[PDB]
């Protein structure tokens, strides 16, 4: 239909092509049509029509004109579809304008019946891409130059009805200039799905994305960069990370999290050399029933690096799970002092699964549960109710500096596990477990010696439980003892539940 | 622990601070849901609604509390046995 | 679909609520861009500026009306059809 053309009108609130709403009922198309209007509130496409298809090929949409409708005050985009279908292919489209007169929407589609399917091109303007109200669109092997990725919104003044948008994305590259304002590189709020595969998402002023009020993001071997700001932020919505990469600047966090947050974090790697890992909190929603309680997974072989691997924010309850042999290494914090001082706070629960490995300390986690998994405790620690089983351990770390050892200390122990322990026999010393309210099952110690040649043979307190406690212990070293030197060790129970490795001269 | 008289202002305030937090008349801090929530006694709704100031500390924020002590989390409809109020109006000379 | 005394308060303000927003003289809630912007009709730049209160609720708003609903999210350069004003003042007695 148009061919080569130069459709250019300066024509003010003259449209490059405009398709009427009860135009003709039929498939347009245009090659090699560049396409410029400069035309004050004119855009250079305008699509209408919820039967006409659009296919605009090696062409040029560009805009220099202050677009925007006087319909709620929303200000449209230099090609804008509110009904009908838009194909685009190796196209440029560029919104050049002012900061405070024109957002700068290189492409916007709104609509129960807009649609968009943009293939190898380019869109720029410091408003980048914006999707809504209803509208599917899909974009592949393409570039949001500097004004980023937006689907939906928050309350315009007015009740949100319902209908969702449905975005998927195929090896874009969406950024954010920090010159373009967004707060966000991408941003998905209320009750819409974006589906991205593989990419490079970049910018944002506080977030990479953030997604809120109920999204559904699934990101796949995305990769999200900054270029205190966070990867991704959530809410009440749900986010998926499959095979991705986030890093973060020391002033951040690879994630936040809140307000009944769902997030799954399987492969990929999430680093934030000076900052937290997670971050939970910041924003408050208080409702006495039980919800979502925000949750954190971390799974099918994730890699997590940080100064913490949780910084909770106090006064929401959260579930971090390391699962099918995901690995973390950070710390876990909490604030100290809640908000309010005598009020209900819930629990700081972690679960360490099927072949999963937390390496760091804490004294915030309310509830730890290793299960055929290992936390490599780094330091002194303090944990509300430890639980274990199937060969879930808390291996005590090898300190560097000979004499130091470290203890753990827990409210209640329950389940069957595995403690490495170690010990300096030369300096009558040795890491400790204490239990002080509550312990029970059958537990198994394993000694490591790590201060060799002992002058005599002594004493070393290892387990400290309660009154008449329930719980046994077995030092799990084969033939249960240790040879340290020239002198043998054996555990022994003694008095009110205190096991302590008691040993003498060796067997010639 | 410490008796009331401890905390009694230059004016003769009794129980100034640290007794119980007085809710104040001013609003900023942390913000409520973005997003419309009837939950004003029901009459009417709130949006990103900010904190309401609290004041003083109460019995139990030992170090915390005294005549700066200052908490904006409190959205206006929580309510706690740490908060009350004190009264304050103008002083008119004629 | 509501006749206009159907929102006339208990010492009669007439329209009270869910007829028009009224612009309030408290800030808080949601802040805008956290850098200096001129947006105040030419009297200089704003930094990272809180909403103005809202109240009452408006013609649109449905349910969400009241006396005490709120709404945090319009900084005090935004201007709308459903955004107007009261007025108040102190009570002098002599
Ligand atoms: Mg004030």
């Amino acid at each position: 239909d148009w061919n080569n053309q130069s459709i250019i009108k300066a024509g003010e609130r003259q449209h490059g092509i405009h398709i009427k709403q009860s135009d003709g009922a039929g498939v347009r198309t245009a090659t090699g049509t560049t396409i410029k209007v400069s035309g004050r509130q004119a855009q250079g496409v305008l699509l209408e029509n919820p039967a006409a298809e659009l296919r605009f090929q090696n062409g040029s949409v560009t805009s220099s004109g202050q677009l925007f409708d006087e319909g709620v005050r929303r200000f449209l985009g230099t090609v804008t579809v509110k009904a009908g279908k838009l194909v685009a292919d190796h196209a440029t489209l560029a919104n050049v304008s002012d900061t405070r007169d024109d957002d700068g929407i290189a492409l916007y589609v709104a609509g129960e019946q807009a649609q968009a399917s943009i293939a190898d091109s380019t869109l720029q303007g410091a408003g980048g891409v914006r999707v809504e109200r209803g509208a599917n669109v899909t974009v592949q092997r393409s570039t949001i130059v500097d004004g980023g990725l937006h689907i939906g919104t928050l309350q315009p003044l007015q009740p949100e009805d319902l209908p969702p948008s449905r975005v998927v994305l195929g090896d874009t590259s969406v950024t954010a200039v920090p010159a373009s304002g967004a707060p966000a590189a991408v941003s998905v709020f209320g009750a819409n799905e974006l589906t991205v595969d593989g990419g490079h998402i970049t910018g944002g002023r506080a977030a990479g994305v953030a997604a809120m009020d109920g999204a559904i993001v699934h990101l796949q071997r995305a990769t999200i960069r900054r270029g205190g700001w966070y990867g991704v932020d959530v809410s009440d919505s749900t986010v998926d990370l499959a095979q991705s990469i986030v890093e973060a600047p020391q002033l951040g966090a690879a994630i936040r999290a809140g307000r009944g947050a769902r997030v799954t974090v399987s492969g990929g790697s999430l680093s934030a050399p000076h900052g937290n890992v997670i971050e939970t909190g910041g924003g408050a929603r208080r409702f006495p029933p039980p919800a979502s309680p925000l949750s954190i997974t971390l799974q099918a072989g994730a890699r997590a690096q940080g100064r913490a691997l949780l910084y909770r924010v106090l006064p929401e309850p959260v579930k971090l799970t390391l699962a099918g042999g995901a690995q973390g290494q950070g710390d876990i914090v909490a604030t100290e002092l809640p908000p309010i001082p005598g009020a209900s706070s819930g629990p700081l629960d972690v679960a360490l699964a099927s072949q999963a490995r937390w390496t760091g300390a804490t004294r915030a986690v309310d509830s730890l549960s290793i299960d055929n998994a290992t936390w490599v405790m780094t330091d002194n620690s303090n944990v509300g109710a430890l639980r274990l089983a199937s060969d879930g351990s808390v291996d005590f770390q090898q300190p560097a500096e000979a004499g130091r050892f470290k203890v753990l200390m827990v409210d209640t122990l329950a389940g069957s596990g595995l403690f490495r322990m170690n010990v300096f026999a030369d300096l009558g010393l040795s890491d400790k477990l204490v239990v002080m309210r509550d312990a029970s099952g059958q537990h198994r110690l394993w000694v490591r010696n790590s201060g060799s040649e002992p002058a005599s043979a002594n004493t070393m307190l290892l387990v400290q439980t309660p009154r008449g406690s329930a719980a046994t212990f077995t030092l799990a070293n084969k033939d249960g003892k240790v040879d340290i030197g020239t002198y043998r060790y054996r555990l022994a129970a003694n008095g009110n539940g205190q096991w302590s490795l008691v040993g003498a001269k060796a067997p010639p | 622990t410490s008796a009331w008289n401890i905390f009694t202002s230059k004016w003769g305030v009794v129980q100034a601070s640290g007794c119980l937090w007085t809710w104040g008349n001013e609003f900023g801090g942390v913000n409520g849901a973005s997003e419309y929530t009837a939950n004003t006694g029901g009459r009417g709704s709130v949006y990103a609604q900010p904190a309401a100031a609290l004041f003083g500390g109460a019995w139990n924020g030992t170090s915390l509390s005294g005549s700066r002590a200052a908490l904006w989390y409190s959205g206006p409809s929580f309510s706690f046995a740490f908060f009350g109020a004190r009264g304050v109006c103008d002083h008119l000379i004629l």
